[PDB]
């Protein structure tokens, strides 16, 4: 099944592409990250008033 | 009303110890593209600074 193991995969792959490119949260895991730290520097900065 | 203190030239682009009407701290003044309304005079940032 050669053939279609490779087809399936390439296959595959195709899809990864298009579900990161048109899914935002797909990264969540990331931009939390970078959401939780933003927040805690706005949040320290806004102290000093 | 301000007191009998006698103002100073100003220097741009340069760091320099600031007075305006009483408000002081250090930075470089420069010239900007802020569109201040007729009626006010100081600006502020995130931290309530100048």
């Amino acid at each position: 099944n050669q053939k279609l193991i490779a087809n399936q995969f390439n296959s595959a792959i195709g899809k990864i592409q298009d579900s990161l490119s048109s899914t935002a949260s797909a990264l969540g895991k990331l931009q939390d990250v970078v959401n939780q730290n933003a927040q805690a520097l706005n949040t320290l900065v806004k102290q000093l008033s | 009303v301000c007191g009998p203190k006698k103002s100073t030239n100003l220097v741009k682009n340069k760091c320099v110890n600031f007075n305006f009407n009483g408000l002081t701290g250090t930075g470089v003044l420069t010239e900007s593209n802020k569109k201040f309304l007729p009626f006010q005079q100081f600006g502020r940032d995130i931290a309530d600074t100048t």
